[PDB]
């Protein structure tokens, strides 16, 4: 991000936490209290459900 | 060019964020959307563009 006049170098980790998180944090799914994810599949128009 | 730049800078919609958005702090109780610069509404506001 920057090179100080003292010669030291500022890295992104010096000013931030870098991790793998999520694009969004608004939806939290719990199955019987345990953390969970899942797929809310929807049937296409005029399609067999079975 | 100056007029167009001023009108584009001073008549715009700007995304701001959220108070107490996700991922939040553990004890957060309040959540509110942050409103920021929005489009002008009247000839009077346009005339006051600097």
């Amino acid at each position: 991000l920057k090179v100080n006049q003292d010669g030291s170098r500022v890295l992104l980790r010096d000013v931030a936490k870098i991790e793998l998180g999520g694009e969004n944090y608004d939806i939290i799914a719990e199955f019987n209290g345990q953390p969970a994810s899942g797929l809310g599949i929807k049937l296409a128009t005029g399609a067999n459900a079975l | 060019v100056d007029v167009i730049t001023a009108i584009k800078a001073q008549n715009a919609q700007v995304a701001a964020g959220q108070l107490g958005g996700t991922p939040p702090v553990k004890g957060q109780q309040l959540n509110a959307s942050i409103i920021a610069q929005t489009r002008l509404t009247s000839t009077e506001e346009f005339g006051k563009i600097l």
